[PDB]
């Protein structure tokens, strides 16, 4: 567990942070290892880690997604693990939130949600939100749950569970950037 | 002393293969490595994280450094359907 500077991402893909090359080999990272984040408010996030060049030994770059999931910003303080023990997902539910789906179009799985998990590896946690791109426009979910709990990769096989009504967003849970 | 590769795999039921490899040498090598733990090229597919690509998927017949699996990458494999 390590902490290190948050920095801008060079890499949108939310499930996706990097650092640098000699940070790695310190914490004993390889390029596609899963990590635990530790941020602010007891706040959790996995991801995929890579290596980055222009990266600062000090830091690391993390999506707006991911920031926002750990209640953090640009200069703050998280913590990082490897994080090697995550299963494959069994089945997850998660919902759209209410505010980012005023008239949407489309099919909500179809258009939105299945593109994001389609041929894509995705480390998911319990109370994750995450943004995707379908449909010229930015549909927001939450994972409001996961099999198993809380931690999963989002797989193939995984049941992917959405039905329900859109979300009202937590206080806590407003973009910070 | 020559360029070496360092590999880490992660299998359909999350255990770990490791070896390193020679950057110099041809794909097929890893290929074969796969197979021999029990994940034949016919079946499984060799994965990368992000960029997203099937490794055996590669020509087999280019270097590791070749298609950028250098110094450390972690990968998994994939049932093919």
């Amino acid at each position: 567990p390590n902490r290190l500077i948050v920095d801008e991402a060079i890499n949108e893909d939310n499930s996706v942070v990097s650092l640098s090359q000699p940070k790695m080999d310190e914490l004993q990272l390889f390029r596609g290892d899963t990590v635990l984040l530790k941020g602010k408010k007891r706040r959790e996030a996995v991801c995929i880690v890579l290596s980055d060049d222009t990266c600062s030994d000090e830091k690391i770059r993390m999506n707006r997604v991911v920031r926002n999931n750990l209640r953090v910003r640009l200069g703050d303080v998280i913590s990082i693990q490897p994080c090697p023990d995550v299963k494959y997902g069994k089945r997850i539910h998660v919902l759209p939130i209410d505010d980012t789906v005023e008239g949407i179009t489309g099919n909500l799985f179809e258009v939105y949600l299945k593109p994001y998990f389609l041929e894509a590896y995705r480390p998911i946690r319990k109370g994750d939100i995450f943004l995707v791109r379908g449909g010229m426009r930015a549909v927001e979910f939450k994972v409001v749950e996961t099999d198993p709990s809380p931690y999963c990769i989002v797989a193939p096989d995984t049941v992917i569970h959405c039905e329900g009504e859109p979300i009202k967003r937590e206080d806590e849970e407003e973009s910070l950037n | 002393m020559e360029p070496v590769s360092k590999l880490r795999i992660r299998t359909p039921s999350g255990e770990f293969l490791e070896r390193r490899f020679l950057a110099s040498n041809k794909l097929q090598i890893v290929f074969d490595f796969v197979a021999s733990k029990g994940f034949p090229w016919d079946e499984y597919k060799l994965l990368s994280t992000f960029p997203r690509r099937d490794v055996t998927q590669l020509d087999p017949n280019k270097s590791l450094l070749e298609v950028k699996l250098f110094p450390q990458e972690t990968l998994f494999l994939e049932a093919k359907e």
